[PDB]
This record gives structure tokens, C-alpha cells and sequence, in this order.
């Protein structure tokens, strides 16, 4: 099985919020 | 009936404009319109949130604690379907027209026949109706709607909605429930189980746990619905699950969706009348707006005695003025126009 | 037929290749077909030689244009398991490929199989750094569009502000290589014009100049793309290594052919 | 745009809706669930005026009825022999959506 | 959140009640100055080893 | 001088007029200056007449071009007290003006005084409905930019989906009026070319055609902008009424002048 069983968090902060992809992102 | 509600609010705005003109004879058109619009918006918000929502969801919004600038109030995709179906499950086959003296008048059909109520399926997008020609007819429609009991909050839809909804394309009639299901699929609505999980509700693992009261009786809608979904509860869509969950009230999923949507709408709105930071109203004005109910608006625009309507027009209780003659059904009403 | 919607409910077709290359191929094939049609009109036994010349000329021209517009200069490809989309922990097995050209980079993500997670994975995205085009704006638009994670990763690798300086060096190399290739194409046009003129020597020298400019474009691209510090491209559990693609070798062979043809023409004129 | 409590559920994961055969036919589901006798009073004695006031509130809040561009059709396949839309057992009746 | 903030603000965050998808977490312009100055007021002239 | 930043800390100048009109005026003034310089080279007593002709010709050309590019076709202006910006209950006293041209609408908001609420209120925004330009996109960009409330209101009044159909009729009128004005400019060029030729009759007829096309542009603009249903523009406690602006009357006088000149040329040729 894949050891990474979760969605890896992005380094740029994008797509953290479901509908506001730019929230907390770099450059926002 | 939706047109009657619109006319009610239009007349309420005109009445408030006249009141403000009397209070301030020197005010111009723009100032009068803006003040009347502000007051009407505040009254609409108060009635929709603190009167209609508690009576139709059996849930009350938490006490207002201030404006939340960081809360997203955008309408969710699930709220559309939830509210639409929880309202469509209560649409009556016909609507009474009531006089101020608790008299239910006869409704003249376009066939020139006289019926006891206005048939819903034959009044869709009605340019003109023989029994709807003056403002008094609109007042009678409002009074009849206030005195008439809506349909049961269950999975059953009347044929005016299930079979004779206005067809937007190539057909004069269409299925409103099928259209809503196809809309939910078009909008990419989640499944019933995933929708429950996202809201923190208890997971449902068996088909009969969707509505224990419904499975208690002899209604086999749960088993047939499971058969349609090949017994796969994970594939049950949000709309059918919410329809099946309803019993005396909207189901926990639909109730939670609508409640949280209205909480976010109230808290996330800078122009909410209770938000003292926007400067729209003073404390005394806010109290006046909170005291206003839909019965007050009806009395104001219809120019009728307050005793002719119950204090909460959204619910009719024993002892309220003008009981409905009987619970309306398809019997005795004009047949729906063929597609 | 009506009464139903839509009138044409079939899936809308997708063009099976690059449109610029397809247009160049179509134009040059039309020219070749016209020349083949008029071939019996070429009197005498010269026609064979004539045919060769014509074909060669057309090929050269086509090659130059294709090599100027193809994103086949720095190619690489790996097969990996990688995260596919946001709000989803599922991974996809796919071939991820990089195709760095003169005017931009094409990132390909082809699922193996294509149908994975109930989705069609055959992405071929373009990110251009041509003069007047903002690479950062295109990457931001890709982020807002929601492109799959490998595509976004490889695109961010070429952003101007990315830690590894692939963007600046690749942009410089592509720009000046494209300029040299345009000069070579102009020299090819002039050589074709002047070979009809009585002075064949100048036509041969122009063909030699075309070959020289193609080789200079090759050399500039190699030198400018070799000066870059090592930028490690790691996807999943594998590493993407780039190398000179088919465009580089096509440019090499076409430039060598032009140089040899011009040299042979000059030598034959000197000896005859 | 509208908010989402759950990530969008599409057949292709982007925009193609989930439908048959993975989901039951909309008309069959509607007939199975919503068919019943009319005239059942509300257990809370809610009024029709409340229902249409809620409809007015919904019209004030959200409106997703008008079609978008380009014109995309998600047609509802009417099952053969439907009492309302296919009384002649044609088997090809399609409600456009 | 649970160790440095309570010790340096003398205030404790409320008990975690779940993820809020509709809450905007973007850093405010005032927070920059507030945190920067509340930390710079405690910078020592020297640091021990 | 250095050691301080910026090197030039003075306010950056703003151009005091429309750039297209300024360029047209500069070009035609340069042509007039060249003709005045060469005027003594015009031999004989003809020069006076020559001067007149030259001036007339240049003026006509300039007028056409200016009238084609000026947003002075439907002008209106009111002085009002209106809300200025969001998150602020303060009102401003300003002149709000509408300048509907062929290719778009210019909305002017000039504060009275300009310095109100510690802000400079001299807005002159443009919203174009030219073919290939999306008016709705421009209005959305204006909304995202945060333009003052009167400007946004007047811009939304001209949106394609606004209840009053000013957008469609004004776009049609401007498009076809611009087409007719371009035809008139081409006819003016041809008349200038052919007046040097021995056949003066064709030059006179071409000038008459230029005048006819100018009058046709006027008539089309009037008819297409008059068919609109009344759209009430209400700002503050006042109403904005539009009327034919200076561009309309300049087109009228220039077209009448061209028609009369061509008619006189034809009559003089017939009589002589
Ligand atoms: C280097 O790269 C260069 C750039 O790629 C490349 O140049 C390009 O070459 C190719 C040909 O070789 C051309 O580009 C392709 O064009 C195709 C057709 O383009 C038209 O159609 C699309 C599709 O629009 C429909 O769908 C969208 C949603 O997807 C809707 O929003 C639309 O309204 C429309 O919907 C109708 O039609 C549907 C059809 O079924 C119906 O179902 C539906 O109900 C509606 O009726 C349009 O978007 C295009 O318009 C856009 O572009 C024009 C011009 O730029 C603009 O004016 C306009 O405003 C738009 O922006 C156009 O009209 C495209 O289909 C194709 O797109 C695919 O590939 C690109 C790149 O990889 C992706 O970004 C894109 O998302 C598509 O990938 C998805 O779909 C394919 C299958 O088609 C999958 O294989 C892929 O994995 C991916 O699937 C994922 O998403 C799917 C949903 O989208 C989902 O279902 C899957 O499950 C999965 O999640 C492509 O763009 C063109 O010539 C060049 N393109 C340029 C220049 O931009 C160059 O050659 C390369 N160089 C080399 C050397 O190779
Ligand atoms: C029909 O309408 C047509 C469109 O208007 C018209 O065509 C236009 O004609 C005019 C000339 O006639 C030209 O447009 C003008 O150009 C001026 C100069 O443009 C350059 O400079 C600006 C300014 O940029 C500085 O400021 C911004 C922030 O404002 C910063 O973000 C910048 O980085 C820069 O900051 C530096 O410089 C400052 C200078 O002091 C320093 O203080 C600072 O520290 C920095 O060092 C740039 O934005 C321009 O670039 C933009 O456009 C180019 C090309 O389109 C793009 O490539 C680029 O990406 C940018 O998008 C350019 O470089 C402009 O100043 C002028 O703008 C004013 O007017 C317009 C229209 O009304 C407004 O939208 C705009 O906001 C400005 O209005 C404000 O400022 C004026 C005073 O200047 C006030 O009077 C006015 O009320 C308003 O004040 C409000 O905002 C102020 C802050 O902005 C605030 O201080 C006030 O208190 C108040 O709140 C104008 O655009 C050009 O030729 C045409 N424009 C086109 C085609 O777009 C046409 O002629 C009309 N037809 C007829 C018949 O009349
Ligand atoms: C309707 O009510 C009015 C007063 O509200 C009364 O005078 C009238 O008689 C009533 N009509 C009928 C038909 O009862
Ligand atoms: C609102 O009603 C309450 C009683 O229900 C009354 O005590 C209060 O004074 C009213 N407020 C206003 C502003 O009239
Ligand atoms: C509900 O309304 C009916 C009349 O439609 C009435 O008989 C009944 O008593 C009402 N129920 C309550 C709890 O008031
Ligand atoms: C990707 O995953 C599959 C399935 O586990 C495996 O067989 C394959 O070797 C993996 N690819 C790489 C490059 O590790
Ligand atoms: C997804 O893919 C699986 C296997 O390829 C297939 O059985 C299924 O029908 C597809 N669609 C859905 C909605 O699962
Ligand atoms: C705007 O307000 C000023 C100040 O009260 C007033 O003098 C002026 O008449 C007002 N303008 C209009 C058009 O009402
Ligand atoms: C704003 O305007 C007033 C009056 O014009 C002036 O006194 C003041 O200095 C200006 N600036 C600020 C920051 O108030
Ligand atoms: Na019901």
C-alpha cells in the first residue's frame, strides 16, 4: 500500500480552503 | 401566490414611502426611497430569519452576537436543493381565497366554472385570471394562504409539482422533482452520506435508519428507493435522502444545511439591521423592526383589522380566525391542463 | 432533424497534433504535390535532379520552421506514481514529460492507463516565456484553473522566481536560438530566390550561410542551457532527466546538410 | 459562485454530472419517492402563506434556474409507459433539461 | 499555539471545536505591526551562551 | 545627483487631453506648417486660393478623423450630491457627465471643488463596446478596481444585460456611424488624390460623396439612438439628460460643407 495515505499539504498554501484557493497562499 | 407575496412587499414599500413623506414633507424622492428601502429590507430580514425560519424549521438561530467580516456567507450548492425540496414538499394542490370576514369565496376558473380554490397547476405564469383582477383579490389570496394549512412535510409531492410543473423547454409541463434531481446532479451535489459526514451528523449505515418512523409504518418507499440504488447507501443522493428524512419537520440534514446557511447569511452581512456598526438604525428602531411580524405587514398593506389574522400567520392554531373549510386535495378542483 | 437537444450530441473532436506543425506540414506537402504535378512539364532528363533539389529545398525550409516552432529541444519523460488533484489523497500512475522549446515549455501528463480515478489524464499544457508574455501570470492562471499537481509542479519549476534558474537561461537560449533560426529561414528564402538567378555561387553561399546559422543556433542553445546550475526535478519516487530532443538533432542534421551542400556547390564551381 | 460543503461530485471529476446507470433515472426516482395521495395536512399546521413566503425568500437568496452558456443539455430520459409523459409507450420520450 | 502563545500573551485560545471552511484566516495588516512590536519590546541587548 | 531616493521625486505629469485627438491635431498642424513654409513657392496669384483649398482639405480630413474618434456624440452633464466610495457614508458635490461616442462611453466625475474628502475627484473613465471588446468584462474590471459610485452606476447603465437597452442601440449606432465615417475618410483621400489629376469632375463628385457619407453617418446615428426606450438616469436628486454633442454638429457642418463644395464644383464645371 502507499505509505502516503493523506493529501500532502502544498508548500505554497494553495487549495487549503475548498472554495477560496488563494486563502493563506503566497502572494495573497 | 409568489406574485401575491411580491405585490405585498411592493405595497409595503409604497406605504412606508408615504409614511416617511408624511413625517418629512421636505424630503426628496431619493431620500424617501432610500429610507423606505432600508426599513423594508430590515423588516424582510427580521420576518425571514426570526419568524418564518423558526416556524418552518422548528429551529431558532442563535442570539445575534455581532457582524463577522471573516465569515463567508455565500449560498451553498446544497442549500439550493435543500430549501427548494423542503418547500416543494408542502405545496398544496389548490389555494383558498379568503374574505376579511372569514368567508371563503368561490374561484372562477378560466373555463368559467366555479371551484372552491385556485388550482396551482393551472395558474403557472398566469398573465390574467378571472378571479384575480383587483387588489382586493390579492388581499383575498393572502388571507386564504394565511388561513390554509400547507401539505405534510413528507416525501409526497402534489401532482401540480410532480407532474405539471412549468416546462422550460419544448414541453408545457415537466417533473419538478426530476428537474431538481437533475439539477443536483448538474451542480455536482454530494451524496447523502458524504453530506451528513461534512456537517458532523451521525453516519447512517442502514436504509431503515434514514427515517425510523417511515420504516415503522407500511410505507415501502424506503425499500423501493434502496432497490433503485441497488441497496448501495453510499450512492444515495442528497435530495432523495433529505426528502426521506422529513417527518413533521425537515430532516436533520436539510435542517442543518438551512440553519447554518441562514446563520452565515446573518453573521456575514454588514448591512444586517441588528449590526449597530453600519449606522442603519438606532437601538429603538432595531427594537421596532424586531417587533414587526408578517401579520403587521399584512394588516398595514391590506388595511384590515388585526383580529382578522392570527399573530403568527405562518402557523394556524385552533382558535385562530377563519379556519379553512377543509384540507384541500385534488378532489373538486379543475383538472390540470394536459402537457 | 430537430425536436431534441442538442442537435449534435456527439463528443466534440480534438485535433490529434500540434496545429502549427500540422499547418507547416500541410503547406509544404501542398507545394510538393504541385511540383510533382508539374514534374512531367520539366523537360529533359534534368527533372530527376530537379526533383531532388525541390524536395531538399522544401524539406530544409519545413525543418527550419518546424524546428523553430516545435517544443522538442529539451525532452524528458518518467513513469511515476504522484498525487493528482487537491482535496483528494488518491495517487495516479502516469508518464510525466517535459518538452522545453524555444518559446516555452510543454508539460505532458499521460495516465497509465489514461482512464484513472474516473478521469481522463492526457494533459499537454503550455507555459510560454516569449517576449511580451508573462510566465508568472500564466502560472497564476494555471493555479486558478486547478491543473493537476505534477503539471503545476513542473510549471512552478520554470517560474522566474523559482530557486533554480531554469527560467532565465532557457528563455535566453530559446529567444536567441529562435532569432538565429529566423535568420536561417531568411537565408534559405534568399538562397532559393538566387539559385534561379544566373549567379549560382551566391545561392550556394547563401545555403552555406543557412547551415552556418542553424549550427550557430544549436551551439547557442547548448551553451546557454548548459550553464544552468543543476535543478533536481523529483516527482513521486523518481527523478526527471532532460536531454536534447528530436528538434535539436533535426536542426543538427539539417544544418550539416545545408553546410555540406553549400560547400559542395562552391567546390564544384571552383573545379568547374 | 456558490459555496460547497463537500467537494464537487462529477463523473469526470470536473464538470460532467453523475447519471445513469451509476445513478437511478430521475423520473423513476421521482415516481418511486414522491408518488402519494394529496391532501395530507402539515403535522405542524404550517400555512401555505409560509410556504410561498419561503419561496419568495429563496428567490431573494439564490437563483440557479436560468441556463448557462454554452448551451449544455442534461436530458431526463422518460421511462417507457410513464403515465404522465409517455402514455403511448413510445419509449423515446425525453424531457429536455 | 498552545505553548508559546499562552506564555507570551497570557491568553489561551478557546478549545478546538473543528475546522471552519467559511472563516477567513488571512493575516491582517494590524497583526503584522502588533506582533512585531510586542516581540521587539522584549529583545535583549545581549544573549547568553 | 544621487545619494537620495527617488532621483526624481516630483509628481508624474498627466497628459492634458485625449491622445488620439492630440495626435491628429499635431499631424494636421505639421502638414499645415509645411504647406505654409512652401507657400511662397506656389507661383502666381493662385496661392491664396491654393491656401484656402489646402486648409479646407486638411480641416475636412482632421474633422472626420476627430469626429470618428471623439466621444462627443451624446453628451450630458449634471451637478449633484452623490455617494462617492464604499465603506463611507460621506457624499461629494460633483459634476457627473456622460460622453457617448461611437466606440464606447466616457464617464466623467469632476469634484466641485476637485479636492473633496481629502481626495482628488477628476475621473474620466472609458468603457468600450467596440467589436471584439467585451463591455461586461470591462464593467467587471471596473467593479474590481473600485471606481466611485457615480461612475459604476453610469457604466452599469450601459451594460448589455441592463434593463434599459442603451447598450445594443448605442453599439449598433456607433459601429455603423464609424463605418460610414471611415468610408467618408477614404472618399476624402480619393478626392484629394484626384483633384490633382486633370479630371476635376471626379474629384468634385468624390468630395460630394464624402459629404453624403458624413450626412448618412449623422442620420444613422440619430435614427439608431432615437429608437431607444427612455432610460432614466437619476443621480442624487437630479436627472441626466443627453443631447447631440459637439461631434454631431461638427459632423453636420463638415458634411454640409463637403456637399456644398462638391455641388458648387459640379455646377461651375457645367457652366464653364
Ligand atoms: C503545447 O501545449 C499547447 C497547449 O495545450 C498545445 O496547443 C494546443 O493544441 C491543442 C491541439 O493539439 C489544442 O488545444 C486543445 O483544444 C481542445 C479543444 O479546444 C476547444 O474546446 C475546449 C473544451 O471546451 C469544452 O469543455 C470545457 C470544460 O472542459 C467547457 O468549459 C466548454 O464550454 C466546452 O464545453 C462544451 O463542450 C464539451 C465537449 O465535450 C461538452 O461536454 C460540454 O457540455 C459543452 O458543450 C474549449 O475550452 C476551448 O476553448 C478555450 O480555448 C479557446 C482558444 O484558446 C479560448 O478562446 C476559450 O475561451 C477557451 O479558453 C476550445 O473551444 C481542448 O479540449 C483541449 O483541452 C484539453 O487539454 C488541455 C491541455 O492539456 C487542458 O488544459 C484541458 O483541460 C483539456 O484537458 C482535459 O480534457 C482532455 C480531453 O479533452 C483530457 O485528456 C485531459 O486529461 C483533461 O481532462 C481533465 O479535465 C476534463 C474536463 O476538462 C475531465 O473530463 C477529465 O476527467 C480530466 O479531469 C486542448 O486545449 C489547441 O490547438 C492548442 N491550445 C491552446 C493554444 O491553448 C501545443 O500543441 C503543445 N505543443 C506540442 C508540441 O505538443
Ligand atoms: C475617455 O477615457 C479614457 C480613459 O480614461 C481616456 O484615455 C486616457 O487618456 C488619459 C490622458 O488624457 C491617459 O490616462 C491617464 O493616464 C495617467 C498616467 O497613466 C500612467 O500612470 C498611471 C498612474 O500609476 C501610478 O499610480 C498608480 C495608483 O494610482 C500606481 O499603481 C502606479 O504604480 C503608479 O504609481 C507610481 O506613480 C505615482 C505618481 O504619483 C507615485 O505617487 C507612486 O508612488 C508610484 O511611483 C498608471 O496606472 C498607468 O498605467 C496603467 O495603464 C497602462 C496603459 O493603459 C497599463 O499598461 C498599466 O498596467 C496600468 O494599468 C500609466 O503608467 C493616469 O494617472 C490617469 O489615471 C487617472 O484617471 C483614470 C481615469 O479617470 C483613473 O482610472 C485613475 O485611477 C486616475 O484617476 C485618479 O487620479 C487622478 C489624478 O491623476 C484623479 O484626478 C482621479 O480623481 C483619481 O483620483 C483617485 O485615485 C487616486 C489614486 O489613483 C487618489 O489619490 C485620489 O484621491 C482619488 O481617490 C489616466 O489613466 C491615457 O492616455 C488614456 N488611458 C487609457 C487609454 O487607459 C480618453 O482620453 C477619454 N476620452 C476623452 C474624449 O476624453
Ligand atoms: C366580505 O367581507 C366584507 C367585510 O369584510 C363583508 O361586508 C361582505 O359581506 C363579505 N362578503 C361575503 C360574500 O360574505
Ligand atoms: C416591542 O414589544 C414589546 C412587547 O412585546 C414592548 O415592551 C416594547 O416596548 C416594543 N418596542 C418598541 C420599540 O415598540
Ligand atoms: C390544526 O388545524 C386544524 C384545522 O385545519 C385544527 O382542527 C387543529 O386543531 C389544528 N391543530 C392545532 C394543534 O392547533
Ligand atoms: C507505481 O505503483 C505501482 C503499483 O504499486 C508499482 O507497480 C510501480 O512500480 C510504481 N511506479 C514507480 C515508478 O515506483
Ligand atoms: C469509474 O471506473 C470504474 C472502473 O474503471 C468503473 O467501474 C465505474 O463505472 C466508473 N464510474 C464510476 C462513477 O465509478
Ligand atoms: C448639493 O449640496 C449643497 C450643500 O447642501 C447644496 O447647496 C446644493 O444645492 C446641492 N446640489 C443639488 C443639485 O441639490
Ligand atoms: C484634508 O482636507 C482638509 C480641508 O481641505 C485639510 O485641512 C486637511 O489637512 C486635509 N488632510 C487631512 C489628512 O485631513
Ligand atoms: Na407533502
Amino acid at each position: 500500500q502507499n505509505p502516503i495515505s493523506w493529501e500532502v499539504q502544498r508548500f505554497d498554501g494553495w487549495y487549503n480552503n475548498l472554495m477560496e484557493h488563494r486563502w493563506g497562499s503566497k502572494g495573497s | 401566490f409568489l406574485q401575491a407575496l411580491g405585490l405585498l412587499w411592493f405595497r409595503y414599500h409604497n406605504l412606508w414611502a408615504q409614511r416617511l413623506a408624511r413625517q418629512h414633507p421636505d424630503w426628496e424622492d431619493e431620500e424617501l426611497f432610500q429610507h423606505a428601502r432600508k426599513r423594508v429590507i430590515a423588516t424582510y430580514q427580521n420576518i425571514a430569519v426570526y419568524e418564518w425560519l423558526p416556524s418552518f424549521l422548528q429551529k431558532t438561530l442563535p442570539e445575534y452576537t455581532g457582524y463577522r467580516p471573516f465569515l463567508d456567507p455565500s449560498i451553498s450548492s446544497e442549500f439550493v436543493a435543500a430549501s427548494e425540496q423542503f418547500l416543494s414538499t408542502m405545496v398544496p394542490p389548490g389555494v383558498y381565497m379568503r374574505n376579511a370576514s372569514c368567508h371563503f369565496q368561490g374561484v372562477i376558473n378560466r373555463n368559467s366554472s366555479v371551484s372552491r380554490a385556485l388550482r396551482v397547476c393551472n395558474s403557472y405564469w398566469s398573465r390574467e385570471h378571472p378571479s384575480l383582477q383587483s387588489a382586493e383579490d390579492v388581499d383575498a389570496l393572502l388571507l386564504g394562504m394565511a388561513s390554509q394549512i400547507a401539505e405534510r412535510e413528507d416525501h409526497v409531492l402534489v401532482e401540480d409539482v410532480r407532474d405539471f410543473w412549468p416546462g422550460p423547454l419544448k414541453f408545457s409541463r415537466t417533473d419538478h422533482l426530476a428537474s431538481c434531481l437533475q439539477r443536483g446532479r448538474d451542480l455536482g451535489l454530494p451524496s447523502y452520506t458524504k453530506a451528513r459526514a461534512a456537517l458532523g451528523l451521525s453516519p447512517i449505515t442502514r436504509w431503515q435508519d434514514i427515517n425510523p418512523a417511515l420504516s415503522r409504518s407500511n410505507d415501502t418507499v424506503l425499500e423501493a428507493t434502496a432497490a433503485l440504488y441497488n441497496q448501495d447507501l453510499s450512492w444515495l443522493e442528497l435530495l432523495p435522502g433529505g426528502l426521506l428524512e422529513s417527518h413533521r419537520d425537515p430532516g436533520p440534514l436539510f435542517s442543518t444545511i438551512v440553519l447554518e446557511q441562514f446563520v452565515r447569511l446573518r453573521d456575514g452581512d454588514r448591512y444586517w439591521f441588528e449590526n449597530t456598526r453600519n449606522g442603519l438604525f438606532s437601538k429603538k428602531e432595531i427594537e421596532e423592526i424586531r417587533n414587526t411580524t408578517l401579520q403587521d405587514v399584512l394588516v398595514a398593506v391590506i388595511n384590515i383589522d388585526p383580529s382578522a389574522l392570527q399573530p403568527n400567520v405562518f402557523v394556524w392554531h385552533k382558535g385562530d380566525p377563519c379556519p379553512q373549510p377543509r384540507q384541500l386535495s385534488t378532489e373538486g378542483l379543475p383538472a390540470c391542463a394536459p402537457s | 432533424l430537430g425536436h431534441t437537444f442538442p442537435f449534435y450530441a456527439g463528443p466534440k473532436p480534438t485535433f490529434p497534433m500540434d496545429t502549427t506543425l500540422a499547418s507547416i506540414i500541410m503547406i509544404f506537402l501542398t507545394a510538393l504535390a504541385t511540383f510533382i504535378v508539374i514534374l512531367p512539364g520539366i523537360r529533359g532528363k534534368t527533372r530527376l535532379f530537379w526533383l531532388l533539389r525541390v524536395v531538399t529545398s522544401l524539406f530544409i525550409g519545413a525543418a527550419i520552421l518546424a524546428v523553430n516552432f516545435s517544443s522538442e529541444w529539451s525532452v524528458g519523460q518518467v513513469s511515476t506514481n504522484t498525487s493528482y488533484k487537491a482535496f483528494s489523497s488518491e495517487w495516479i500512475s502516469a508518464d510525466i514529460g517535459l518538452q522545453v522549446g524555444l518559446g516555452g515549455v510543454n508539460i505532458t501528463l499521460t495516465g497509465t492507463p489514461v482512464q484513472q480515478l474516473n478521469e481522463t489524464i492526457n494533459y499537454n499544457e503550455e507555459f510560454t516565456w516569449r517576449l511580451g508574455e508573462n510566465y508568472a501570470e500564466e502560472y497564476a492562471k494555471a493555479l486558478e484553473k486547478g491543473l493537476p499537481d505534477p503539471v503545476l509542479y513542473l510549471a512552478e519549476k520554470f517560474t522566474p522566481r523559482s530557486p533554480c534558474g531554469l527560467y532565465r537561461q532557457y528563455r535566453l537560449a530559446g529567444h536567441y536560438t529562435s532569432a538565429m533560426l529566423w535568420v536561417a529561414f531568411l537565408c534559405w528564402l534568399l538562397a532559393n530566390v538566387m539559385l534561379s538567378m544566373p549567379v549560382l555561387v551566391y545561392g550556394g553561399y547563401m545555403l552555406l550561410a543557412t547551415g552556418i546559422f542553424q549550427l550557430l543556433a544549436l551551439l547557442f542553445f547548448s551553451m546557454a542551457t548548459s550553464l544552468t546550475s543543476p535543478c533536481p526535478l523529483h516527482l513521486g519516487a523518481s527523478v526527471l532527466h532532460t536531454h536534447h530532443g528530436p528538434a535539436f538533432w533535426i536542426t543538427l542534421t539539417t544544418g550539416l546538410l545545408c553546410v555540406l551542400l553549400g560547400l559542395a556547390m562552391a567546390v564544384a564551381h571552383r573545379m568547374q | 459562485r456558490l459555496q460547497r460543503l463537500v467537494p464537487a461530485s462529477y463523473a469526470d471529476g470536473v464538470y460532467q454530472p453523475l447519471g445513469e446507470p451509476h445513478l437511478p433515472n430521475p423520473r423513476d426516482l421521482s415516481n418511486t419517492i414522491s408518488r402519494g395521495p394529496a391532501g395530507l395536512a402539515s403535522l405542524r399546521n404550517r400555512t401555505v402563506l409560509g410556504v410561498f413566503f419561503g419561496y419568495h425568500v429563496l428567490s431573494d437568496l439564490v437563483s440557479v434556474e436560468t441556463p448557462g452558456c454554452p448551451a449544455e443539455f442534461l436530458n431526463i430520459r422518460i421511462p417507457p409507459g410513464d403515465p404522465m409523459f409517455d402514455p403511448d409507450q413510445r419509449g423515446d420520450v425525453v424531457l429536455p433539461f
